[PDB]
RNA sequence: CGCGACCUCAGAUCAGACGUGGCGACCCGCUGAAUUUAAGCAUAUUAGUCAGCGGAGGAAAAGAAACUAACCAGGAUUCCCUCAGUAACGGCGAGUGAACAGGGAAGAGCCCAGCGCCGAAUCCCCGCCCCGCGGCGGGGCGCGGGAAAUGUGGCGUACGGA
RNA sequence: CGCCGUUCCGAAGGGACGGGCGAUGGCCUCCGUUGCCCUCAGCCGAUCGAAAGGGAGUCGGGUUCAGAUCCCCGAAUCCG
């Protein structure tokens, strides 16, 4: 009774999708993510897991900020200016 | 008509945005044919026009960004867009005046005792 | 009345130096200049200020 | 003057010196425990720690609970061998001067922490005055003689311990009674000498 | 001035308004959700033949931002005709269906015939 | 359920709209390997996590 | 009662700034084990290590002796060879374990408070003039406002200095 | 890092009528506006917590291949 008679009874969910990191592991009645722990202001991360870091790291997205700066870099990031024209 | 971004720099503001009001509308005959089954001359032409409201837009906000940054060319405030923004640490420095600032100690060391320039005989 | 923190601790400082036994050195200072040769020092060193700016 | 109330401040168990400093901590201990205070409370050890009665010179006094550092640890239940059974009579590696410090570089973080020092205690409470600076104004950002503290460096010299409070405690210094900290620290100490250097050649 | 209860409240000082001396941004950005933009195009299946041809509607997949007061303004501008009401619905699909009924006058079918959807 | 919220609906609606095969004429291409689609999606087998 | 100071303390969508979070190989500050070794195990060892928390930089930290020495003396910090598996610690068991000198890479010094001297001789802010203007400055005006005598600037700091 | 704590160590109300002063837009008549005082004010704790608790107000008939107290027609109703 304990296995296939009480695996019905699940219909009410624990988690839901965090909106700070998109996981669904948003503790409806914590109302705390697992995965970021989103209502704190810094996101949770142990050493103790090195592949979920790997998982969540600054390359693994856009860098929609970042790949431009890395190029605005290699002229020391010039400003108001532009080629001489034709 | 191939428009290019050269010849939108000397019109005016309203005679730019009655071109955008005419080429939104295109647009929307466009989306209008796509749906009720078009040529695909016509098909085709969607990506001409929304790069030719994008050239326009783009001329237009360059247009209003020169004008606002001559507007505030001399003063000392000015809106942070107009800010020259560079990284955050390279915006937080200290001036080139600043830097290039001297103590009336170091004024009165480096007058009094110059580096001399020397040889000795071998 | 419910007086602020403040308040309430200015006042009741005024009166710890009412109760507590003050030595004579902080003592010294309450018996200070009388209000009629106040004027007149007053007076005289007022025709020795400094410079404005 | 500076050096009346210098060899004033060192008769600590006279009377006049008793009286000052017990409704001082009397007055402390009814404030909160990190306010703002409008004027350096010792303006002489002030000037000898670095405070220049200038605008950007700040000076927060904060009071902080003296005792130990008892264990955060279950009713008792330490698990480990009896050799770490100890969770009262422990005592914490950073002076309660650098725990005020760093409470108050913590609670206000735009400010530049330079010294501090001790204005009054009890058997509950320490009270110390942090001497904070404010690294965007211009009396510090031109004058050349403490531009120093406005470079990225000095960031939270008292959670990296570099304040007079914080040095004091990590067992630097040259002598034959500082040798645990040749080198940057004790951990560039102790990697160097828990570093095998394997040559190309051996 | 006696104190008559024993409660001091707090003083209400004064506050000024924003005087700034430099707009934070330099221009307004301009309004994404034109007319144009709010109506992508028409639908031409038979669910919305039937709303033409019957109920004298129209059917539109506007934007998902629109509100019945922008789409009825924009309809009102994009084609210059007086409208009875506006009945949205967001689709499985995504897009924001949108049945527009016109007013008793004006005919959906001969306006439709106009616009190209026919 | 039938007590959507907006934010689930418009997620369905995505994973709907990623349930479709690839386009008739995308392996004519030249540097081309995908035989058929294998990120799709049965309604029985697996169940959208969610 | 009122008026005006000063001190202490609040309120602002007050004018102008600043912080927050991420990354984390390396670095700085704390917290801190137990597997294992001892042919058991409890001190020791593993180890100030794994995990944990905080803070940075392109390096960080340290740094111009309250030093080493006992010589015919050396002279900031950091790094390598060597000292040295040494002195020493240790159920003196298991094991742990530096420094001085010397040879090299590099090489650089300084600054305050205080004590005195100077008419506060100093600093920040706003308004206007001309320039510079994409690292917000230079010069001139303002019986313009503040900070500051509960101490600003110049000389000056243990090698002595005035 | 944060945790404790929810009326507890708190200057915790940015509100209202009337009056006086001041300004504004127009049949500048007479209302409305916002600036400054005068008068008055309790509260009890920011905020969140129920598609079964509390919670004003829509019913008939027709219609689709799939939607109807939702679309069409006809009758109402609440709130501002
Ligand atoms: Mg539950
Ligand atoms: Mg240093
Ligand atoms: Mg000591
Ligand atoms: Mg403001
Ligand atoms: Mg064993
Ligand atoms: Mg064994
Ligand atoms: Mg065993
Ligand atoms: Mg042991
Ligand atoms: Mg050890
Ligand atoms: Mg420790
Ligand atoms: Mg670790
Ligand atoms: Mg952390
Ligand atoms: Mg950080
Ligand atoms: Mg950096
Ligand atoms: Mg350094
Ligand atoms: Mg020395
Ligand atoms: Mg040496
Ligand atoms: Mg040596
Ligand atoms: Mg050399
Ligand atoms: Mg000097
Ligand atoms: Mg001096
Ligand atoms: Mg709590
Ligand atoms: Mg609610
Ligand atoms: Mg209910
Ligand atoms: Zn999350």
């Amino acid at each position: 009774t304990k296995g296939t008679s009480s695996f019905g009874k699940r219909r009410n969910k624990t988690h839901t999708l965090c909106r700070r990191c998109g996981s669904k592991a948003y503790h409806l009645q914590k109302s705390t993510c697992g995965k970021c722990g989103y209502p704190a202001k810094r996101k949770r991360k142990y050493n103790w897991s090195a592949k979920a870091k790997r998982r969540n790291t600054t390359g693994t997205g856009r860098m929609r900020h970042l790949k431009i700066v890395y190029r605005r870099f290699r002229h020391g990031f010039r400003e108001g200016t532009t080629p001489k024209p034709k | 008509a191939k428009i290019k971004a050269r010849d939108l720099r000397g019109k005016k503001k309203e005679e730019l945005l009655k071109q955008l009001d005419d080429l939104k509308v295109e647009l929307s005959q466009l989306r209008v044919a796509k749906v009720t089954g078009g040529a695909a001359s016509k098909l085709s032409k969607i990506r001409v026009v929304r790069k030719s409201i994008a050239r326009v837009l783009t001329v237009i906000n360059q247009t209003q960004k020169e004008n606002l940054r001559k507007f505030y060319k001399g003063k000392k405030y000015k809106p942070l867009d107009l800010r020259p923004k560079k990284t955050r640490a390279m915006r937080r420095r200290l001036n080139k005046h600043e830097e290039s600032l001297k103590t009336k100690k170091q004024q009165r060391k480096e007058r009094l005792y110059p580096l001399r320039k020397y040889a000795v005989k071998a | 009345v419910k007086w602020p923190r403040y308040i309430r601790l200015q006042r009741q400082r005024a009166i710890l130096y009412k109760r507590l036994k003050v030595p004579p050195a902080i003592n010294q200072f309450t018996q200070v200049l009388d209000r009629q040769t106040a004027t007149q020092l007053l007076k005289l060193a007022h025709k020795y200020r400094p410079e404005t700016k | 003057g500076y050096k009346y109330i210098q060899e004033l401040w060192r008769k600590k168990q006279s009377d006049v010196m008793r009286f000052l400093l017990r409704v001082r901590c009397w007055q402390y201990r009814q404030l909160s425990a990190l306010h703002r205070a409008p004027r350096p409370t010792r303006p002489d050890k002030a000037r000898r720690l670095g405070y220049k009665a200038k605008q950007g010179y700040v000076i927060y006094r904060i009071r902080v609970r003296r005792g130990g550092r008892k264990r955060p640890v279950p009713k008792g239940a330490t698990y480990g061998k009896p050799v770490h059974h100890g969770v009262n009579q422990l005592k914490f590696a950073r002076s309660l001067q650098s725990v005020a410090e760093e409470r108050a570089g913590r609670h206000c973080g735009a400010l530049r922490v330079l010294n501090s020092y001790w204005v009054g205690e009890d058997s509950t409470y320490k009270f110390f005055e942090v001497i904070l600076i404010d690294p965007f104004h211009k009396a510090i950002r031109r004058n050349p003689d403490t531009q120093w503290i406005t470079k990225p460096v000095h960031k939270h010299r008292e959670m990296r311990g570099l304040t007079s409070a914080g040095r004091k405690s990590r067992g630097l210094g040259k002598g034959h009674k500082f040798h645990h900290t040749i080198g940057g620290s004790r951990r560039a100490a102790w990697r160097r000498r828990n570093t095998l250097q394997l040559h190309r050649y051996r | 001035k006696i104190r008559t209860s024993p409660t001091f409240r707090r003083p209400k000082t004064l506050r000024l308004r924003r005087q700034p001396k430099y707009p934070r941004k330099s221009a307004p950005r301009r309004n994404k959700l034109d007319h144009y933009a709010i109506i992508k195009f028409p639908l031409t299946t038979e669910s919305a033949m039937k709303k033409i041809e019957d109920n004298n509607t129209l059917v539109f997949i506007v934007d998902v931002k629109a509100n019945k007061h922008q789409i009825k303004q924009a309809v009102k501008k994009l084609y210059d005709i007086d409208v009875a009401k506006v009945n949205t619905l967001i689709r499985p699909d995504g897009e924001k269906k949108a049945y527009v009924r016109l007013a008793p006058d004006y005919d959906a079918l001969d306006v439709a015939n106009k616009i190209g959807i026919i | 359920s039938s007590h959507k919220t907006f934010r689930i609906k418009r997620f369905l609606a995505k994973k709907q709209k990623q349930n479709r095969p690839i386009p008739q004429w995308i392996w004519m291409k030249t540097g081309n390997k995908i035989r058929y689609n294998s990120k799709r999606r049965h309604w029985r087998r697996t169940k959208l996590g969610l």
